[PDB]
């Protein structure tokens, strides 16, 4: 139920940031 | 690992044209945040498009209470 506003962006075809 | 790693790309990959067909200008950020979650709800929401549009709408509020936020500072 907590969303991160300052969450990465998601751009397809590139990795996602914050990935683990 | 790197397998949950490409799970949770191909959960955007899939998400995104949904959400961008919902939210267009602010598509990337919603997906970003929503990706942060679980993946048990993000196969939930690929499927019932209604519960996709709650978590797509509680996440444009939460962009927008935050960008108060960083408003009332600068």
């Amino acid at each position: 139920s907590n969303l991160n506003p300052n969450a990465p962006e998601f751009h397809p075809g590139v990795p996602w940031k914050g990935l683990q | 690992p790197l397998g949950s790693q490409e799970q949770k790309q191909m959960l955007g990959e899939r998400l995104f044209p949904l959400i961008q067909a919902m939210h267009p200008t602010l598509a990337g950020k919603i997906t970003g945040m929503l990706l942060e979650i679980d993946n048990s709800e993000l196969l939930h929401m690929l499927e019932s498009p209604e519960s996709l549009r709650s978590k797509v709408d509680e996440a444009v509020a939460v962009l927008q209470a935050h960008q108060a936020k960083e408003a009332a500072q600068k």
